[PDB]
């Protein structure tokens, strides 16, 4: 039932009311996961020409 | 004054990122044109609005953001929309193929090919900021290009920017509106790798925003303009601390200080009140208790979900109008022995409260009717956690048949990534179960 | 602005895809000399999806007519829109295929592949953005079957991250009776399993069935039987060449059709259902084009969908209706039979709507269905091929081209390994 | 033509209201997990309220009150009575109880030090057996140590109403079905549950006499079924009973406080289990079980989320769901029970 930090100004105001108190991976990784995908893809097209060529 | 950046990624994020600037525009008073006769200092300065937006000799204000799809096709309506001369066309990015509503095609096949690019459209950007505070990342889960570039971009901006804060405006999919029967994959795969990177995230479920389109303002089918308007109301009450005069949420850490105790938890729900037709004859304006009030109504939230079987960690009250503080610890004291409102033990039941004079501004000619007193809650609940679990459930569904699974393989991505995603949000939940759950 | 590349083989994929084409050009206010006369500006939105541009305003389909004999070509440039056809893009032979698989992909089509890829290649240097392709042609004759499927691998060859759709009509006994149509198909099918990412069953069968018993035609001609073609592939491609948000180009349409790379054969579905030259008086209400699109009577393809699941269905709604009706009516379908839709695949019903109607009609509705049922088309073909090929009978016609009987059983396989494979999924 | 699922093969009350509506031709049962359902009849653990009301075009409606189990937990119910304002220490209808882990166990000492300055007590968990009487409270509390989950100390009603002839102890099973509109429905059938072996104040171990469940008085009982049928005795001659033996009723003697007491425990969790506002509706059946002292006073002692019925009471039981709980949300093309108005 208290209130604190009462801050007033021309625009509003703000506060705070207490009811109760209380009872990342670098850039060479992200580039190895990109390559790697985009090798996987290279793959899977070069295995379809290959069975075109067939 | 520091500075902020939006970033707006695919469909989603530029529709939504056209409203919300236009909304700025006229919450300060700024013209299609850039000019905003009302700042007497040309050519640059330090008040809050330049946060937001940066100035040149000319006199004119041009947005400190980013608007990057792979389809050239939504972003060309804002290069030759209304609003054409706000941005200067180095912060409009396209491709020319989209990511096809596919994770895999978003994050490593077409991603690859344009975030250098993006990146340092960016750092331009950054460069002309004084004191970066960090970013503003809108999009969506469903979507190829939102789901799936900007998780590759969020890795990268942590990469770039260590320090920096990063906020994301995130659309949950919604079948009523929902173009793809594959956004519950695309939605797991970009959490799972954005968790890590995303310090606040505010969801917004496309199904709460149309029933109360429906309900509140009388559409019978409303339309992306229809949602994105309502949608940039909610952005515009949460955004307006950092945009306007004031002591609560000044800078991006704020967010994070009085919203996420938990890192990953870092989900608050939004409910905004009230939303009244522009087309009644009329209407009785409602008190700061009765707004306060439909605070606590699941039919109000941003996310349908029940408050009541959950635990609150904190909750913010965000007014816009004519609100003093008496009135407003007089609502809650009525509400607080009304409703189950259960904090966790290891938190204070209280409220941060924050009042902004300036009622909301709406746009003209729109569906939303102009009230002389608005608020936001936000309020970080374990019950939001319902929405991981019906999106959780529906990726099982398909993925346990490996329905269209073939489409992200085909992309490079490895089928382990699809199950690796799927333990992070099982864990997600567990997480959540804990903080809330007892007996 | 992604353009796609339209292909037509043989006597039927020339003539279903001439009557596409004059259709299409209607509905975007285009006339026989290519000239735009459309009043409303969504009509050229998109336009360059199927159409090029030129001084003084020209549009000239993206298409390209191809045949091993002149015939059908020549009624294709003598009767309309038969001149808004680049000249250039006609490609043709002298010798024929003679209803033979074999020749058209093997002997008389290999010779005459190679003229045809030239002018593919000039069309898809003019794209800035090429999405694909689309074939339309027949499976049981020879040139569309036969020289249809090589095109089919030989583009796939040279723009392998290219979508693929064909529009391919399965022979029917009840209109056509050549013997050998059984072979043709086998053969055919075996080769878009492989090498299509989206092929529309458009089932002779379906077609004379729904011109004999409900537009109760005594005689049908190829003529009836394109009216429903016709409108069956303005209504399948609305979504590509008009403003929407719902597959909207062809990738996105796969990636919402098709769960599994084998299971890409769509039941196509349309309402109201009618014949040429005869006006309808009363146009039909949201409620009874949605009864109607899902009727049995009305699909394309001659399956049962109760004897079926639907794995995913993409609707289409033209002309000015209440979105609010039509999703509550799409809700109804689905929730009345709900047993119907495979429940490992949620909201696998997608609805588009747009406001531009077909000549003729205020309204219609287009259905396209991935439904087990389809097996039962190829169930059909299968029976018919096995009677004969049990007995080696009219193979000659085909060893004598070069083919072995090996080729034949490994086809009759993978058809058969289809079959099974969407009955799997039937009982999933 | 109104669609559900069933997730609860084991329950032989909505076994039989499954039954009805197939019996209508109206309704029509899919896949337990197909989602595009009009009515979920839910399991009883971890049913998951999180994924209903979300399908577009469907009106849901589940038999479960999300978070009743605050009312049908032993602990819960305790703790319950306790913090609440609306009940409180002004409750005087619920038996003494706290609750114990293998924490009110001081509090339970100073009230059993008191009581020995009548202190016989009950122990019992929400996990037949499993329970144990005593007046020593260390034989309580090393029960509660030998068992596994946390039990609850209760004092036992030491001077019960008692049936004659036989001088037996017996407890009441109050039907109540709750709607989506949060409607509290009596049914105006009702059950005793009898012991057969007459009151023994002295020996406690002798656990027949003292404990009137149905399973117990047909395994351990000889006298099953002498007295009354499957040894239980409904309104009609238990009202006879009150009138013969003691000139009183049962409406006035007993009924008005259970209606009391049920009103008031359904009031009391209504803000926090309402669906009135919700995207899914709830409704749910509960068992409600009381005491009765030589006094004539009624005691609550627990509360069922899943309750069973009597085999005479469930063609008419279950016909008043349909009627009351379900066709008021799904329309088809004298009342049975009392209207708890509030
Ligand atoms: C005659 C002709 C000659 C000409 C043939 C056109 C065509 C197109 C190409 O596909 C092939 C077919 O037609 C092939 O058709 C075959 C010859 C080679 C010819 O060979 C090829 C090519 O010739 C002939 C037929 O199959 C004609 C069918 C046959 O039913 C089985 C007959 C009953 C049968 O006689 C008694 N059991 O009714 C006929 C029913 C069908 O009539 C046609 C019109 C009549 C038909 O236009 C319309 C369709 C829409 C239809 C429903
Ligand atoms: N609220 C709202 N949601 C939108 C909007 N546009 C798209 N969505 C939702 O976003 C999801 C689809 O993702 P999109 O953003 O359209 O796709 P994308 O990011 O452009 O990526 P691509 O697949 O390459 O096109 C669906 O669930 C839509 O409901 C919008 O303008 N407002
Ligand atoms: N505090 C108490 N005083 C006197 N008798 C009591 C009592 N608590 C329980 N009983 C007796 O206990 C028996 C019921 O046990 P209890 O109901 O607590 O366990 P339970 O939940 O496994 C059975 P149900 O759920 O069917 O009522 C009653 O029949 C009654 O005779
Ligand atoms: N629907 C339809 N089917 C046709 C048409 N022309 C031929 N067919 C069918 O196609 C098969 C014959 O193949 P066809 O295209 O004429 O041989 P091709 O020229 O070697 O490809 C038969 O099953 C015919 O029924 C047509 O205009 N419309
Ligand atoms: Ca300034
Ligand atoms: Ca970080
Ligand atoms: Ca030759
Ligand atoms: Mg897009
Ligand atoms: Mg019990």
């Amino acid at each position: 039932m208290e209130v604190i930090e009462l801050n007033k100004c021309t625009s509003g105001q703000s506060f705070e009311v207490i009811l109760k108190p209380p009872s990342d991976p670098s850039l060479e990784e992200i580039q190895k996961k990109l390559e790697a995908a985009e090798e996987r893809r290279k793959y899977q097209e070069a295995e379809l020409l290959k069975h075109l060529a067939e | 004054m520091r500075e902020c950046i939006s970033i707006h990624v695919g469909q989603a994020g530029v529709q939504i990122g056209n409203a919300c600037w236009e909304l700025y525009c006229l919450e300060h008073g700024i013209q299609p044109d850039g000019q905003m006769p009302s700042d007497k200092t040309i050519g640059g300065g330090d008040d809050s609005f330049n946060t937001f937006f940066s100035e040149t000799g000319a006199g004119k204000h041009v947005p400190r953001a980013v608007f990057v799809d792979l389809e050239p096709t939504v972003i060309d309506e804002v290069r030759t929309g209304t609003y054409r001369q706000l941005f200067h066309p180095e912060q409009l990015i396209t491709g020319k193929e989209d990511a096809a509503n596919n994770y895999a095609r978003g994050h490593y096949t077409i991603g690859k090919e344009i975030i250098d690019l993006v990146l340092d459209r960016i750092r331009k950007l950054a460069d002309q900021c004084t004191g970066l505070q960090g970013f503003l990342v809108f999009h969506s889960f469903g979507g190829g290009t939102g789901s799936g570039f900007t998780s590759l971009l969020m890795e990268r901006l942590s990469v770039d920017y260590g320090k920096k804060s990063k906020l994301e405006f995130s659309i949950y999919p919604a079948p009523q509106v929902s173009t793809a029967v594959v956004e519950p994959y695309n939605s797991i795969l970009t959490t799972h790798t954005t968790l890590e990177h995303s310090d606040c995230a505010f969801m917004v479920d496309n199904e709460a925003i149309y029933d109360i389109c429906r309900r509140n303002l009388d559409i019978e089918r409303p339309t992306y303009t229809n949602l994105n308007r309502l949608i940039s109301q909610i952005v515009s009450s949460i955004t307006a601390s950092l945009r306007f005069d004031g002591a609560l949420n000044v800078d991006l850490t704020e967010f994070q200080t009085n919203l996420v105790p938990y890192p990953r938890i870092h989900f608050p729900l939004a409910t905004y009140a009230p939303v009244i037709s522009a087309e009644k004859a009329y209407h009785e304006q409602l008190s700061v208790a009765e707004i306060t009030n439909a605070c606590f109504e699941p039919a109000n939230q941003m996310v349908k979900c029940d408050p009541r079987h959950g635990k609150y960690m904190a909750c913010c009250l965000l007014y816009r109008g004519d609100v003093v503080p008496k009135d407003v610890n007089a609502a809650i004291a009525t509400i607080k022995t009304k409703r189950s409102i259960q904090f966790v033990d290891w938190c204070p039941t209280g409220f941060k409260v924050g009042i902004n004079y300036q009622p909301p501004t709406v746009v003209p000619g729109g569906d939303l009717a102009k009230v002389q007193r608005a608020v936001c809650m936000l309020s970080n609940t374990t019950a939001i956690a319902e929405a991981w679990a019906r999106l959780d459930h529906k990726f099982d569904l398909m993925y346990a048949k490996r329905a269209f699974v073939h489409w992200y393989v085909g992309e490079g991505m490895e089928e382990g990534e699809f199950s690796e995603a799927r333990e992070d949000m099982a864990a997600l939940e567990k997480d959540y179960e804990e903080v809330g759950v007892d007996s | 602005m992604r353009e796609i590349v339209h292909i037509q083989a043989g006597q039927c994929g020339n003539q279903i895809g001439a009557k596409f084409w004059e259709v299409i050009s209607d509905e975007h206010g285009i006339d026989p000399t290519g000239s735009y006369h459309g009043d409303s500006d969504l009509q050229l939105e998109r336009i360059n999806v199927y159409y090029n541009e030129a001084t003084g305003n020209k549009y000239v389909p993206r298409a390209i007519l191809v045949d091993l004999e002149p015939g059908t070509m020549d009624s294709v440039r003598s009767g309309p829109f038969g001149q808004i056809f680049r000249p250039d893009n006609f490609v043709f032979g002298q010798s024929g295929a003679g209803n033979n698989w074999a020749k058209g992909h093997y002997t008389e089509g290999a010779e005459l592949v190679d003229s045809v890829l030239d002018v593919v290649r000039k069309e898809s240097e003019s794209c800035d953005c090429l999405q694909g392709f689309q074939l339309t042609h027949s499976l049981g004759g020879g040139t569309g079957s036969g020289m249809g499927t090589l095109l089919i691998s030989k583009i796939r060859e040279e723009y392998p991250d290219r979508i693929m759709n064909t529009f391919s009509v399965m022979p029917s006994p009840k209109v056509s009776d050549t013997v050998v149509e059984p072979y043709n198909a086998t053969l055919s099918v075996h080769q878009l399993v492989e090498n299509t990412d989206e092929t529309y069953c458009i089932d002779n069968e379906a077609l004379y069935d729904i011109c004999f018993r409900t537009l109760k035609l005594t005689t049908p001609t190829y003529g009836d039987l394109n009216h429903l073609v016709s409108a069956t592939m303005s209504g399948v491609t609305t979504c590509l060449r008009f403003p929407g948000q719902l597959n909207a180009d062809l990738r996105k349409l796969a990636v919402n059709m098709v769960p599994f790379p084998r299971l890409h054969f769509f039941m196509p579905g349309f309402a109201p259902l009618t014949s040429r030259g005869s006006q309808q008086y009363r146009a039909l209400t949201v409620p009874e084009l949605t009864q109607q699109m899902f009727d049995s009577k009305n699909m394309m393809a001659a399956c049962d969908p109760r004897h079926g699941r639907y794995l995913t269905v993409a609707a289409i709604f033209r002309g000015r209706m209440s979105m609010k009706e039509v999703d509550e009516q799409m809700l109804n379908v689905q929730n009345k039979n709900s047993s119907y839709f495979v429940e490992w695949i949620p909201n696998n019903v997608k609805t588009a709507v747009c406001d531009i109607p077909p000549r003729g009609l205020k309204m219609s509705a287009t259905f396209i269905g991935n439904s087990t049922a389809i097996q039962e088309l190829f169930k059909r073909i299968s029976e018919q091929f096995t009677a004969m090929f049990r007995r080696k009978a009219f193979l000659h016609w085909y060893t004598g081209e070069g083919m072995d009987e090996m080729e034949f059983t490994e086809a009759e396989s993978n058809m058969n390994d289809l079959v099974s494979e969407y009955q799997q999924y039937q009982d999933a | 033509m109104y669609t559900f699922v069933v997730r609860d093969e084991n329950s032989s009350v909505y076994a039989e209201v499954s039954r009805l509506l197939l019996a209508t031709g109206q309704w029509k049962r899919l896949r337990k997990d197909n989602p595009r359902f009009n009515l979920m009849l839910g399991e009883r653990n971890r049913l998951p309220f999180g994924r209903l009301g979300h399908e577009p075009g469907l009106v849901q409606l589940v038999n479960y009150y999300r978070g009743a189990d605050k009312l049908c937990r032993k602990a819960s119910l305790v703790k319950l009575i306790k913090t609440s304002p609306e009940l409180s220490e002004s409750c005087t209808w619920f038996p003494e109880s706290y609750v114990i882990y293998p924490d009110e166990r001081e509090v339970f000492l100073a009230a059993y030090n008191r009581r020995r300055e009548g202190n016989v007590w009950i122990a019992k968990s929400s996990a037949g057996e499993g329970i144990l009487i005593s007046s020593e409270a260390s034989e309580l509390l090393d029960f509660i140590d030998e068992q596994g989950q946390v039990h609850v100390i209760q004092k036992y009603l030491e001077k019960p109403l008692l049936l004659e002839p036989g001088h037996r102890k017996f407890d009441i099973r109050s039907w109540v079905l709750v709607d989506h509109l949060y409607n509290i429905y009596l049914y105006r059938e009702g059950v005793l549950r009898t012991s057969s072996e007459p009151y023994n104040s002295a020996n406690f171990q002798d656990k027949t006499c003292h404990l009137t469940n149905h399973c117990i008085q047909k395994e351990y009982s000889k006298n099953y079924g002498r007295y009354e049928e499957g040894n239980e005795m409904f309104f009609e001659e238990f009202n006879q009973y009150l009138m013969d033996a003691l000139n009183t009723t049962l409406e006035n003697s007993i009924l008005l406080q259970i209606k009391h007491i049920i009103r008031s425990c359904l009031m009391c969790i209504e803000p926090a289990i309402s669906t009135k506002h919700l995207h899914y509706q709830s409704f749910q059946l509960f068992g409600f079980d009381f005491m009765v002292d030589e006094e004539l006073k009624v005691w609550l002692i627990e509360v069922n989320g899943a309750p069973a019925c009597a085999q005479k009471l469930y063609a008419e039981l279950c016909q008043g769901i349909v009627d009351v709980a379900i066709s008021s949300v799904f329309p088809l093309a004298t009342s049975i029970f009392i209207k708890l108005h509030h």
